[PDB]
This record gives structure tokens, C-alpha cells and sequence, in this order.
């Protein structure tokens, strides 16, 4: 707004979008192995 | 006569069960 003189266009194809895809996968992997843990322990009598 | 009875996990684990019915309940919820 002061420095409409010059612009740095966007730049963000760094390595933290892919490592916060990797987190996200992480934290899809988890929660969900969460929720199975608990949905194995209710479906099959042999929770073993 | 052969279901009489089983003699080792009714005797004592039921209360045990009983604690895994309301682990059960757990479950439900």
C-alpha cells in the first residue's frame, strides 16, 4: 500500500506446503487409527 | 450333564465381567 512501487509475487511452493501436506496425512493416519482402535474394541468380541 | 458347568472363568471372573459389561456400556457410549 506504501510500496506499490514494486512487488514480490507469491512464492510459496516451499518445502513446509509439502511437509504440512506429510502433517496432514499424519494427522488423518492417527485420528482415525484412534476412532478404529475403539470401533475394533466394540465390533469382534476377540479384541485381541 | 456336559454343560454343567466350566469351572474356571465363571467363579471368579464374574466380576470381572460384570466390570467389562459396564466396559461394554463404555463402548456404547
Amino acid at each position: 500500500k506504501g510500496k506499490t512501487f514494486d512487488f514480490s509475487d507469491a512464492q510459496i511452493f516451499g518445502k513446509f506446503d509439502t511437509f504440512v501436506r506429510r502433517l496432514q496425512k499424519l494427522i488423518e493416519i492417527f485420528s482415525n487409527i484412534q476412532q478404529f482402535n475403539a470401533l475394533a474394541k466394540h465390533n469382534l468380541e476377540g479384541m485381541d | 450333564s456336559p454343560n454343567l458347568c466350566k469351572s474356571g472363568p465363571e467363579i471368579k471372573q464374574t466380576e470381572d465381567k460384570k466390570a467389562m459389561e459396564e466396559f461394554k456400556n463404555v463402548k456404547i457410549e
